[PDB]
Formats: C-alpha cells, sequence, structure tokens
C-alpha cells in the first residue's frame, strides 16, 4: 500500500513500554515488523497473516504485537532496553513475495534521560594555503557534545541546501570512548571553488537537526532543556 | 536449513571497474532470490529479484543478477562502478513460503579514480573569535588509508569522498581536532602512513 509507520523518530527511557504503529491501504494478509542493525540487516521480529494470527521471527524476545485490523499491525517495546535502539521497518506483502516496506522508525532507548545534550556546532574555514595550492576551499563543521547518537546535518548555500561537495561522516565518534554514554561528535567537509568562496555575498551554513526530549518530559536540571532542536553555525565568504 | 550468506560487510571497487556483489543461498529446493538497495539516510530499494522466469534478470541502472542453482548463487553485478552507487545492499530469499529472510548487508566503498593527488595537511580557523581550529588531511590517493588516533585527546575521523559537481572533481579527506596545547597539524596524521610528498604548508 502506501504503507505508513508512525512515529518516525522518538527517543526513550529504559522501562517504559513504547509502541510503533503500521498502517496500509491495500489490505494485504501479510504484515511484518523488522529491525535494522549494522552488520545484522533485517531482522524479523514477528509476522501476521490476519486478525488474530501472529507468529514469532528470530528476535521476538522484548516484544509483543497486535494485528487490530485488515489494516493495521502494531509493534510494542514491552519495557524499552537500550540494545532495542534499533531502525524498525514494517512491511506487507502481497501472495508472490511483492514486498512493501515502510519508511522507517528510528528509535533510540537510553538509560537516562539526564544525559541527552544538544550539539554544540562550528564552521570552520578554508585554509588560505588550500586556496593558493588548489584554487579550491574546504569548509569543515564540527558537531560536538551531543548525547544520544539521533542527528542529521546538512549544509545550505544561500539558504537552500546542497549536497553536491559534501561529505559527512558515516557514524559519529565517542568523545569518551571508555564511557557507556559517552557523548559523540561528528564532522563534515563542503567543498566550493575558491572563486565562490572568495565571494563576500555567499552564506554558507551548517545545520544539525538534533531529536532529544520532548515538552512532555520532566527536566530537573539547571542547564537548558535538551529538547528536539535545530543548531546551526555559518559563515561568510571573504575576498582578503 | 535455509539462509543466505553474503561476503563482507564492507567491500572496495575502483570507479569505473565491475561491481560484483555476491550471494548464496542455502535452501534445497530453489528459492525466489531479491537483491535490495539502500542509498545513504533512505529505506529499502528492489533493484531485481529472481521469481523462476528468466536465470538472468535485469534490474533498473545496469544491474543484473544469474540465478546459478549448481553454485547456489544469485550475484549482482554492474558493469561500471559509479560514485553513486555508493550504497549498503542486500540479498533475501523467499522462506517457509511465508516470509522473505535478508542477509546482513555489504557496503559497496567506490574508490575515486584520482589521476593527480596533492596529498595536503591544512590548518581551518573557527569562523568565530575562539582560539580553535582542526587539521584537514586531503587530496591523497587509494593507496593512504587514515588511521585512528593513538592519544585519548586527539580524534581523527574516517575517510570520507566528496564529489564536487561544479569541476567534476572528487577528492578524499580526514578531519582531526583536539582541544590539547600541545595539538599541531604537522602532527596530526603522525599515527597514519601519508604520501611522501605531503604538503605542510608554513
Amino acid at each position: 500500500a502506501d504503507v505508513t509507520q508512525t512515529p518516525r523518530n522518538r527517543i526513550t527511557k529504559t522501562g517504559k513500554r513504547i509502541m510503533l504503529e503500521c498502517s496500509q491501504t491495500k489490505g494485504h494478509d501479510r504484515m511484518y515488523w523488522y529491525r535494522q542493525d549494522p552488520g545484522l540487516g533485517l531482522r524479523l521480529i514477528y509476522y501476521s497473516f490476519d486478525v488474530k494470527d501472529i507468529n514469532k521471527g528470530e528476535i521476538s524476545d522484548g516484544y509483543s504485537v497486535s494485528r487490530q485490523a485488515q489494516a493495521k499491525f502494531s509493534l510494542s517495546l514491552e519495557s524499552a532496553i537500550p540494545n532495542q535502539t534499533a531502525l524498525y521497518f514494517c512491511a506487507t506483502s502481497d501472495e508472490s513475495y511483492g514486498y512493501t516496506f515502510g519508511s522507517g522508525t528510528r528509535l533510540t532507548v537510553v538509560e537516562d534521560l539526564n544525559k541527552v545534550s544538544p550539539p554544540e556546532v562550528a564552521v570552520f574555514e578554508p585554509s588560505e594555503a588550500e586556496i593558493s595550492h588548489t584554487q579550491k576551499a574546504t569548509l569543515v563543521c564540527l558537531a560536538t557534545g551531543f548525547y544520544p547518537d539521533h542527528v542529521e546535518l546538512s549544509w545550505w548555500v544561500n539558504g537552500k541546501e546542497v549536497h553536491s561537495g559534501v561529505c559527512t561522516d558515516p557514524q559519529p565518534l565517542k568523545e569518551q570512548p571508555a564511557l557507556n554514554d559517552s557523548r559523540y561528535s561528528l564532522s563534515s567537509r563542503l567543498r566550493v571553488s575558491a572563486t565562490f568562496w572568495q565571494n563576500p555575498r555567499n552564506h554558507f551554513r551548517c545545520q544539525v537537526q538534533f531529536y532529544g526530549l520532548s515538552e512532555n518530559d520532566e527536566w530537573t536540571q539547571d542547564r537548558a532543556k535538551p529538547v528536539t532542536q535545530i543548531v546551526s553555525a555559518e559563515a561568510w565568504g571573504r575576498a582578503d | 536449513a535455509q539462509s543466505v550468506t553474503q561476503l563482507g560487510s564492507h567491500v572496495s571497487v575502483s570507479e569505473g571497474a565491475l561491481v560484483l556483489l555476491r550471494c548464496n543461498y542455502s535452501s534445497s529446493v530453489p528459492p525466489y532470490l531479491f537483491w535490495y538497495v539502500q542509498y545513504p539516510n533512505q529505506g529499502l530499494q528492489l533493484l531485481l529479484k529472481y521469481t523462476s522466469a528468466a536465470t538472468l534478470v535485469k534490474g533498473i541502472n545496469g544491474f543484473e543478477a544469474e540465478f546459478k542453482k549448481s553454485e547456489t548463487s544469485f550475484h549482482l553485478t554492474k558493469p561500471s562502478a559509479h560514485m553513486s552507487d555508493a550504497a549498503e545492499y542486500f540479498c533475501a530469499v523467499s522462506e517457509q513460503d511465508d516470509k522473505i529472510i535478508f542477509g546482513k548487508g555489504t557496503r559497496l566503498h567506490i574508490l575515486p579514480n584520482i589521476q593527480n593527488p596533492d596529498p595536503a595537511v591544512y590548518q581551518l580557523r573557527d569562523s568565530k573569535s575562539s582560539d580553535k581550529s582542526v587539521c584537514l588531511f586531503t587530496d591523497f590517493d587509494s593507496q593512504t588509508n587514515v588511521s585512528q588516533s593513538k592519544d585519548s585527546d586527539v580524534y581523527i575521523t574516517d575517510k570520507c569522498v566528496l564529489d564536487m559537481r561544479s569541476m567534476d572533481f572528487k577528492s578524499n579527506s580526514a578531519v582531526a581536532w583536539s582541544n590539547k596545547s600541545d595539538f599541531a597539524c604537522a602532527n596530526a596524521f603522525n599515527n597514519s602512513i601519508i604520501p611522501e610528498d605531503t604538503f605542510f604548508p608554513s
């Protein structure tokens, strides 16, 4: 169908019951919930062929499901734990293995919400030596001090998103790798011609969408409540 | 005992060279087989499938796969590796007449053809008036790789390939930084084997 999943992103504390919902419009008998983890592919949690028909997959422990309508298949984390952090995918199938996947739910389970922290973001301007040597100019964005690892980084030139000339690290690194709740860092590069960097009209912005707490979450610290938010840093082109 | 096996979590191909991603299966009766692609930051897209019709199956973008029962294989090929082929690829198989089971995935890394390398280590300053900087190792070819840091207060990223469409130009880079007084860009990459002609500006 249009297979749709709700929510798209969620952060939760450990020990809570969490529900993910899959809905379809084509009314296929067969519905599935999978989780994706790096190096493991997609592993089946549970599947259903009709209302009140439920079958375990390979990794059903810690989960339950309900098929409350032809159109709907719900997945529950019964009591969330950190190793349930994953990208979750619903799917439907026809009778001939024609699968349709939902677009995914990115779920992060953290032990202690007090550790949640938005990134600090900085832009580092191109080297004069790069400019002179190559006639190109590399900007670097650095996002630091964030937790959990649940961000999206993009670049914006004169107000419009760019993909050309960009490379963002595929995974953040741990700032204190010996710690189970270490904060994270992420870098990205945007490379332009030297001519384009040298125009003082041109505006460059690194944007980090961070996913953290909601309005509903309690917050007892003096520091800013680490809600879902955007943090950016910017630089203008420079002739000198 | 029905399963599906992909060989290597991460694999490399030279830009322009034959793409070959392997898949084997263990079903006694031939199964249906599927190849999916997941481009960075997105969901799953079906490239092609074997559904007991043609054994040479063609997919979108010049991808093809031949079902070979005698070697229980279904290898995905494409004639020429392009930078846009960088993604994760999953082989999958029908199981128990009721589901598709997935392989563990292989990420394809495309090594750009760098004809005129210009390895260099540059220092970049914060756009705001801090005393903060990072170090950028860039413009090295395929034979260089970047090592992880040896000092816990020095951070070094994996190498990353950018494709500047404006000048049809690809380049590798890694970033290093530290909160230390000790830290100089001349020493940032000392744990990596760098080209003997790397440019270190004054």
